[PDB]
Protein backbone atom coordinates (compact mmCIF):
# COMPACT_ATOMS: atom_id res chain seq x y z
CA UNK A 1 0.00 0.00 0.00
CA UNK A 2 2.85 2.43 0.74
CA UNK A 3 4.89 1.32 -2.29
CA UNK A 4 2.96 3.58 -4.67
CA UNK A 5 4.95 6.78 -4.29
CA UNK A 6 2.09 9.12 -5.15
CA UNK A 7 -0.18 7.88 -2.37
CA UNK A 8 2.47 8.36 0.31
CA UNK A 9 3.41 11.71 -1.23
CA UNK A 10 -0.13 13.04 -0.97
CA UNK A 11 -0.40 11.54 2.51
CA UNK A 12 2.69 13.32 3.81
CA UNK A 13 1.84 16.61 2.12
CA UNK A 14 -1.61 16.59 3.68
CA UNK A 15 -0.06 15.71 7.04
CA UNK A 16 2.10 18.81 6.71
CA UNK A 17 -1.06 20.72 5.85
CA UNK A 18 -2.69 19.46 9.03
CA UNK A 19 0.17 20.52 11.28
CA UNK A 20 0.49 23.90 9.57
CA UNK A 21 -3.25 24.24 10.15
CA UNK A 22 -2.55 25.27 13.75
CA UNK A 23 -4.01 28.26 12.02
CA UNK A 24 -5.53 28.21 8.53
CA UNK A 25 -2.67 28.44 6.06
CA UNK A 26 -2.36 30.67 2.98
CA UNK A 27 -5.56 32.68 3.13
CA UNK A 28 -4.45 35.54 0.90
CA UNK A 29 -6.48 38.76 0.71
CA UNK A 30 -8.48 37.38 -2.23
CA UNK A 31 -9.73 34.89 0.36
CA UNK A 32 -10.98 37.73 2.55
CA UNK A 33 -12.70 39.60 -0.28
CA UNK A 34 -14.40 36.41 -1.47
CA UNK A 35 -15.57 35.80 2.09
CA UNK A 36 -16.84 39.36 2.22
CA UNK A 37 -18.91 39.13 -0.95
CA UNK A 38 -20.33 35.67 -0.32
CA UNK A 39 -21.28 36.43 3.27
CA UNK A 40 -22.81 39.68 2.03
CA UNK A 41 -25.06 37.94 -0.47
CA UNK A 42 -25.89 35.28 2.12
CA UNK A 43 -26.98 37.74 4.80
CA UNK A 44 -28.75 39.94 2.25
CA UNK A 45 -30.77 36.90 1.18
CA UNK A 46 -31.43 36.11 4.84
CA UNK A 47 -31.64 39.52 6.49
CA UNK A 48 -29.89 42.00 8.76
CA UNK A 49 -30.54 40.14 12.02
CA UNK A 50 -27.72 39.43 14.43
CA UNK A 51 -25.50 36.38 14.30
CA UNK A 52 -27.38 34.67 17.13
CA UNK A 53 -30.22 36.89 18.41
CA UNK A 54 -33.31 34.94 19.49
CA UNK A 55 -36.03 37.40 18.45
CA UNK A 56 -39.78 37.72 18.94
CA UNK A 57 -42.67 39.10 16.90
CA UNK A 58 -44.67 40.80 19.70
CA UNK A 59 -48.00 39.54 18.41
CA UNK A 60 -51.25 41.49 18.12
CA UNK A 61 -54.96 40.92 17.44
CA UNK A 62 -57.44 42.04 14.73
CA UNK B 1 -103.19 34.69 9.88
CA UNK B 2 -100.94 32.46 7.80
CA UNK B 3 -98.46 35.28 7.20
CA UNK B 4 -98.35 35.87 10.94
CA UNK B 5 -97.62 32.19 11.58
CA UNK B 6 -94.88 32.14 8.96
CA UNK B 7 -93.13 35.24 10.24
CA UNK B 8 -93.40 33.78 13.74
CA UNK B 9 -91.46 30.73 12.56
CA UNK B 10 -88.93 33.07 10.95
CA UNK B 11 -88.52 34.81 14.29
CA UNK B 12 -87.99 31.38 15.84
CA UNK B 13 -85.14 30.62 13.44
CA UNK B 14 -83.67 34.13 13.86
CA UNK B 15 -80.58 33.08 15.83
CA UNK B 16 -78.61 31.79 12.84
CA UNK B 17 -77.18 35.22 11.98
CA UNK B 18 -75.69 35.87 15.39
CA UNK B 19 -74.42 32.31 15.50
CA UNK B 20 -72.61 32.74 12.17
CA UNK B 21 -71.06 35.93 13.50
CA UNK B 22 -69.73 34.12 16.57
CA UNK B 23 -68.40 31.25 14.45
CA UNK B 24 -66.53 33.73 12.31
CA UNK B 25 -64.97 35.49 15.28
CA UNK B 26 -64.01 32.26 17.00
CA UNK B 27 -62.18 30.47 14.25
CA UNK B 28 -60.72 33.74 13.02
CA UNK B 29 -58.92 33.93 16.34
CA UNK B 30 -58.06 30.23 16.11
CA UNK B 31 -56.32 30.39 12.77
CA UNK B 32 -54.60 33.57 13.91
CA UNK B 33 -53.32 31.33 16.71
CA UNK B 34 -52.06 28.70 14.30
CA UNK B 35 -50.40 31.16 11.94
CA UNK B 36 -48.57 32.77 14.86
CA UNK B 37 -47.25 29.33 15.75
CA UNK B 38 -46.14 28.83 12.15
CA UNK B 39 -44.50 32.25 12.23
CA UNK B 40 -42.36 31.59 15.29
CA UNK B 41 -41.39 28.11 14.15
CA UNK B 42 -40.46 29.26 10.66
CA UNK B 43 -38.53 32.28 11.93
CA UNK B 44 -36.41 30.20 14.29
CA UNK B 45 -35.88 27.73 11.46
CA UNK B 46 -34.52 30.49 9.23
CA UNK B 47 -32.39 31.96 12.00
CA UNK B 48 -30.73 28.62 12.67
CA UNK B 49 -30.39 27.82 8.96
CA UNK B 50 -28.35 30.86 8.07
CA UNK B 51 -25.63 29.28 10.21
CA UNK B 52 -25.59 25.96 8.38
CA UNK B 53 -25.29 28.05 5.24
CA UNK B 54 -22.12 29.67 6.58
Amino acid sequence: DPVQKLFVDKIREYRTKRQTSGGPVDAGPEYQQDLDRELFKLKQMYGKADMNTFPNFTFEDP
Amino acid sequence: IDMEKSQQALVQKRHYLFDVQRNNIAMALEVTYRERLHRVYREVKNRLDYHISV
